């Protein structure tokens, strides 16, 4: 009954508190990483698979740049990752 | 601890006799054996505030007092306590431009006003109106020369002429500055700097001219006349060109009317040194000896101390300064006064330019005279009765650079 | 100055909730002060913006920010 965009949601809404208002990167990939491995798993729901459809690809590139940022280290690419992360937050909003 | 204990460390502008208050930095030094050490850095009004946040400022300051309300307001400077004797050494005015919530946050040093200085060789008789200036430099171009070159990217120096026709930063109420009461857009402040727009259209003035091209200038006698404080006197002294100081020009047939500073030298609130910078300022900085030394490398205008002033009095120079002064009105100490000078700026600049016209430029001042925080630049229009209101979502396209 | 970000170099406008304290406070008392249509030059103070931590790797401490901001429309 617990929804993925319920899910979504809340933790965008506080990787983004972690990061933009207390500085602590970290921090953010401990909430965002358990969100993408249950992607990762694969949807089994109507309303799983629908949200899979619209959001799958943006969340699965954001990931990709973040693990680009932990190798480069250079804070453009994490923005990268946060401009589809706000995207879909804002869709599912 | 970030302020070293026993050291006095001393900020004052780099236009000032820097080395002069270094000499008696030397003579407390000497007497004391506490090391006394004057530094000059760019943009200090903006670097104190910044750096004593934290408390890593350094132990005195000095900047006039425009400044210094808002430094007293985030709590940066200490509550001077000065003997009742002490005080009296001091003109009783001097005490009133440092006062801030009814307490002295800083000590008076000397008065500052802004003069028209003139080459007596070029220019025998200086004009006693600005409207005469147009056809004065047209004169002044036939001998390869021009009228009036002065600062026109700070606006301590182009405020004279706008408040001339009556233009003021806050109306002064009961004793009291009322913030919401700007007038940057008035009749009088629209006139003032039309005119000065005037001068550069017509070739009179060049917009990208600052004080060291001002400077330059007049001290190789290439310009007849300048804008400019008692400091720079030392620097046109040895430029070996016979000068004046005389009254500004009147605009409208109203006197120009300088914005009067306080030199002022406040403690900060988080030195250790609070007691050793007080004996400083007290027993060797403000006394005969002690002016004359900062006076001596650049001079300091009418100085606060009554003894010495009545030597300074005599100077013709000082008492045209004092003329410029009366005519002038002292400068308030009010937290906005950061907020004014910056939108004035912005809108000076911009009316040079020719970003911007007059009405455009006063129009956005108008609304940042009070803008602590963030101030705004009109690019171009928008409708003018769509505001966005809170808890609405607003669809915007940016750029975000750094100045 | 030196551009640090833009919404004009993604083609995508920016969308915020004003008064909810979702951006800056230069933003929020910048563009509330705005008419749809508009554009404008804030000019932020670090107060109002990311102060003396400011944001690493973007935004050095005690900067004071500029944006070139033009209010489309609405919503
Ligand atoms: C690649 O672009 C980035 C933003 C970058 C970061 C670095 C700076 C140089 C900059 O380039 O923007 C920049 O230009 C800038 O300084 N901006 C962006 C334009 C508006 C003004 C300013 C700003 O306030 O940024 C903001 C600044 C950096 C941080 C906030 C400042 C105000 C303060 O109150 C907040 O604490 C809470 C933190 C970023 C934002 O405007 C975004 C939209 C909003 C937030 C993150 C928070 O409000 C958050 O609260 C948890 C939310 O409610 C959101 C909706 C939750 C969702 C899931 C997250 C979205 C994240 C989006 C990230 C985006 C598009
Ligand atoms: O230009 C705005 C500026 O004006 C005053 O600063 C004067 C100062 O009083 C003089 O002693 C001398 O140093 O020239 C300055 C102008 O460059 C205000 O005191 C200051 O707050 C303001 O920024």
């Amino acid at each position: 009954s617990i929804l993925w965009h319920e899910m979504w949601h809340e933790g965008l809404e506080e990787a983004s508190r972690l990061y933009f208002g207390e500085r602590n990167v970290k921090g953010m990939f401990e909430v965002l990483e358990p969100l993408h491995a249950m992607m990762e798993r694969g949807p089994q729901t109507l309303k799983e698979t629908s949200f899979n459809q619209a959001y799958g690809r943006d969340l699965m590139e954001a990931q990709e740049w973040c693990r680009k940022y932990m190798k480069s280290g250079n804070v453009k690419d994490l923005l990268q990752a946060w401009d589809l992360y706000y995207h879909v937050f804002r869709r599912i909003s | 601890m970030k302020i070293e204990e026993g050291k006095l460390v001393i900020w004052i502008n780099g236009d000032k006799g820097y080395n002069g208050l270094a000499e008696v930095g030397k003579k407390f030094e000497k007497d004391t054996g506490i090391k006394v050490t004057v530094e000059h850095p760019d943009k200090l009004e903006e670097k104190f505030p910044q750096v004593a946040a934290t408390g890593d400022g350094p132990d005195i300051i000095f900047w006039a007092h425009d400044r210094f309300g808002g430094y007293a307001q985030s709590g940066l400077l200490a509550e001077i306590t000065p003997a009742a004797a002490f005080q009296d050494k001091l003109y009783p005015f001097t005490w009133d431009a440092v006062r801030y919530n009814g307490k002295l946050i800083a000590y008076p040093i000397a008065v500052e006003a802004l003069s028209l200085i003139y080459n007596k060789d070029l220019l025998p008789n200086p004009p006693k109106t600005w409207e005469e200036i147009p056809a004065l430099d047209k004169e002044l171009k036939a001998k390869g020369k021009s009228a009036l070159m002065f600062n026109l990217q700070e606006p301590y120096f182009t405020w004279p002429l706008i408040a001339a026709d009556g233009g003021y930063a806050f109306k002064y109420a009961a004793g009291k500055y009322d913030i919401k009461d700007v007038g940057v857009d008035n009749a009088g402040a629209k006139a003032g700097l039309t005119f000065l727009v005037d001068l550069i259209k017509n070739k009179h003035m060049n917009a990208d001219t600052d004080y060291s091209i001002a400077e330059a200038a007049f001290n190789k006698g290439e310009t007849a006349m300048t804008i400019n404080g008692p400091w720079a006197w030392s620097n046109i002294d040895t430029s070996a060109v016979n000068y004046g100081v005389t009254v500004l020009p009147t605009f409208k047939g109203q006197p120009s009317k300088p914005f009067v500073g306080v030199l002022s030298a406040g403690i900060n609130a988080a030195s250790p040194n609070k007691e050793l910078a007080k004996e400083f300022l007290e027993n060797y900085l403000l006394t005969d000896e002690g002016l004359e030394a900062v006076n001596k490398d650049k001079p300091l205008g009418a100085v606060a101390l009554k003894s010495y002033e009545e030597e300074l009095a005599k100077d013709p120079r000082i008492a045209a300064t004092m003329e410029n002064a009366q005519k002038g009105e002292i400068m308030p100490n009010i937290p906005q006064m950061s907020a004014f000078w910056y939108a004035v700026r912005t809108a000076v600049i911009n009316a040079a330019s020719g970003r911007q016209t007059v009405d455009e430029a006063l129009k956005d001042a108008q609304t940042n005279a009070a803008a602590m925080g963030v101030q705004v630049e009109t690019i171009s229009p928008g409708d003018g009765r769509t505001f966005p209101k809170r808890g609405q979502t607003c669809v915007v396209h940016y750029t975000g650079m750094l100045e | 100055g030196k551009k640090f970000d833009s919404s004009r170099d993604r083609n995508k406008p920016f969308k915020f909730m004003l008064g909810k304290q979702e951006v800056i406070r230069g933003w929020e008392e910048g563009v509330a002060q705005m008419s749809v249509g508009q554009r404008a030059k804030l000019t932020i103070s670090p107060d109002y913006a990311y102060g003396a931590t400011g944001h690493p790797g973007i935004i050095p401490p005690h900067a004071t920010l500029v944006f070139d901001v033009e209010l489309l429309k609405l919503e």
